[PDB]
């Protein structure tokens, strides 16, 4: 903190937005969920690429 | 007013909007993350629930729409049986053709499926 640089509070968030969701499924005993991610980025990343990193 | 200038090409003056609307920059933007709500609107029929609010905004009297359409829906059971009861509800072709007689565009008996069934025999399973 000196020189006169003006700090600037940045919010480290290239993935603006991630939801999940669950689907079930059965036929009889036989029980199987499926699982869905949304991702929403701001651009300097994609959405498929965020999948990866995480 | 008609002015033609030298090869023949009439000019004239454009209207232009040469004043100041503030509710221009406010109102023409977008949110952004409504994607999981849209998809659910159309999952549990509310799409057909502001389209039926549509209808009875040109209609006098709500129970002669009653009426009416009832009348249509046992119209098409008669011209062909076979093809309502099922994913094809007849009351509901009726609401989607009166929508699409207004040149708007609906899907035919706001008829859809899940595309990601694991094949035959299962069945959705709803979380309460």
């Amino acid at each position: 903190f000196e020189d006169r640089s003006y700090p600037i509070d940045a919010v480290f968030m290239p993935v603006q937005n991630a939801n999940h969701s669950i689907h079930s499924y059965g036929n009889g005993n036989e029980k199987q969920e499926i699982l869905f991610i949304e991702i929403w980025t701001n651009g300097s990343l994609t959405p498929k690429e965020a999948l990866h990193e995480a | 007013g008609i002015q033609r200038d030298d090869n023949g090409r009439r000019i004239w003056r454009r209207r232009t909007l040469t004043k100041k609307d503030d509710m221009l920059r406010y109102k023409l933007q977008r949110v952004p993350f409504v994607e999981e709500q849209v998809r659910k609107i159309k999952e549990v029929g509310k799409v057909m629930t502001m389209d039926i609010e549509r209808l009875l905004l040109s209609e006098d009297n709500r129970f002669e729409f009653v009426n009416s359409v009832a009348a249509e829906a046992t119209e098409y059971v008669e011209k062909n049986r076979d093809e309502y009861g099922g994913t094809k509800k007849a009351i509901f072709h009726v609401l989607s053709n009166r929508v699409n007689d207004l040149g708007f565009d609906r899907p035919e008996a706001y008829a859809e499926s899940d595309p990601y069934k694991p094949g035959p025999g299962y069945l959705k399973e709803y979380y309460t």
